[PDB]
């Protein structure tokens, strides 16, 4: 089978930045009709692909001029004059010259912003979920950047450990900043051992750690 | 555009079949591939039909597993994918011209469908930042993925952030999903969310009213 | 918009 060698398998770009990426492939691309079949693919988090440019270098309908597409023979290159904020995702390039069709291993763009804080909310459980059995406490931390932030429960100020699960977003094509939940999960019996539930949020944006608290009952 | 058909469930051993309705450009014209992303999101070529004249050229890792059919009259696309086993679990693509179709999850496991139960996340002052109020719905306890949230029948979508299921120690998925909206107008304007899960044929409405608190 | 180019030649037959 024809590889198809992509790198860097990152990007870390600012908005403005130019980037570049290259794919090499293992033999010639070019058909015996005279073209090279050299596809490049985006795919944004969260989303199908996205044809961009066909026949190495040939822009799709709608996509922008920043983007451009060069080469011959066996090396190619994608390149953004000045990287937006939209661009961010898997870069992939894929030739259709052989058999079998092959991808490259993708490229992921992202994107270098400035520190931005989390907008912190908590949620006691609902009535609902109460009368199942179960306490769902939610802390949300809303649009932040960078992606590294420690997220601690306390109840009764004891530090919690073994009862909370975190889920991340992909980062934001509009403001390029991340949102985290971090759940605790408990029995109902459990739950109503205690009256003060509190998520504490240390991230770089923030010049002190920020708690929400809730008293059991009183929502 | 591409349109797939819903995410499956299917038994090891089993088969699955899934559809790719095209429109907006010539479906004869083009050769349809057909094409697996792996958890590390790799891309792999199953195979192409050109539906011009029923021509289909294959990957030698899916020949005799993979048929590839197209329907000129309604311009769809088929695929149909036999003996799945674990490795079989994954999304599947159809491509065409400039191209991609949304994607197909194919869970391939033994256990029952099971559809979610949805929780409201109120809003209250403990979910007040800056003058904004965040608020959402909590969907808990399903299998497989996918589940689809919508907010509003689709009327909303600004602010919103519907989270990656995470993996319960059950093998249950569970995510949330939230937005956030003005304080100001929680007793005047109405957010509901929409939660679908094709595998079970559940769909679920919540409205999410405010705590007093 | 012109029709997009394909991504790889049909087969012939």
């Amino acid at each position: 089978d024809v590889v198809m060698t992509q790198t860097p398998l990152t990007l870390s770009v600012t908005i403005g930045q130019p980037a570049s990426i290259s794919c090499k492939s293992s033999q010639s691309l070019l058909y015996s009709d005279g073209k090279t079949y050299l596809n490049w693919l985006l795919q944004r988090p969260g989303q199908s692909p996205k044809r961009l440019i066909s026949l190495v270098s040939e822009l799709d309908s709608g996509v922008p001029d920043r983007f451009t597409g060069s080469g011959s023979g066996t090396d190619f290159t994608l390149k953004i004059s000045r990287v937006e904020a939209e661009d961010l995702g898997v870069y992939y390039c894929w030739q259709g010259t052989h058999f079998p069709r092959t991808f490259g291993g993708g490229t992921k763009l992202e994107i270098k912003r400035t520190v931005a804080a989390p907008s912190v909310f908590i949620f006691p459980p609902s009535d609902e979920q109460l009368k199942s059995g179960t306490a769902s406490v939610v802390c949300l931390l809303n649009n932040f950047y960078p992606r590294e932030a420690k997220v601690q429960w306390k109840v009764d100020n004891a530090l919690q450990s073994g009862n909370s699960q975190e889920s991340v977003t992909e980062q934001d094509s509009k403001d390029s900043t991340y949102s985290l939940s971090s759940t605790l999960t408990l029995s109902k019996a459990d739950y109503e051992k205690h009256k003060v539930y509190a998520c504490e949020v240390t991230h770089q944006g923030l010049s002190s750690p920020v708690t929400k608290s809730f008293n059991r009952g009183e929502c | 555009y591409l349109q797939q058909s819903g995410a499956e469930l299917v038994r090891s051993g089993a088969s699955v079949k899934m559809s790719c309705k095209a429109s907006g450009y010539t479906f004869t014209s083009y050769n349809m591939h057909w094409v697996k992303q792996t958890p590390g999101q790799g891309l792999e070529w199953i195979g192409y039909i050109y539906p011009g004249n029923g021509v289909t050229n294959f990957n030698q890792k899916f020949k005799g597993k993979a048929t590839l059919t197209a329907d000129t009259s309604s311009s769809t696309a088929y695929m149909q994918i036999s003996s799945l086993t674990s490795e079989d679990s994954a999304v599947y693509f159809c491509a065409s011209a400039a191209y991609w179709g949304q994607g197909t999850l194919v869970t391939v496991s033994s256990a029952s469908t099971k559809g979610p139960s949805v929780f409201p996340l109120a809003p209250s002052s403990k979910s007040t930042s800056g003058g904004t109020a965040a608020l959402g719905c909590l969907v808990k306890d399903y299998f497989p993925e996918p589940v689809t949230v919508s907010w509003n029948s689709g009327a909303l979508t600004s602010g919103v952030h519907t989270f990656p299921a995470v993996l319960q120690s059950s093998g249950l998925y569970s995510l949330s999903s939230v937005v956030t909206v003005p304080s100001s107008s929680l007793g005047t304007q109405t957010y509901i969310c929409n939660v679908n899960h094709k595998p079970s044929n559940t769909k679920v409405d919540k409205k999410v009213e405010p705590k007093s608190c | 918009p012109p029709p997009p180019n394909a991504n790889d030649p049909p087969p012939p037959n």
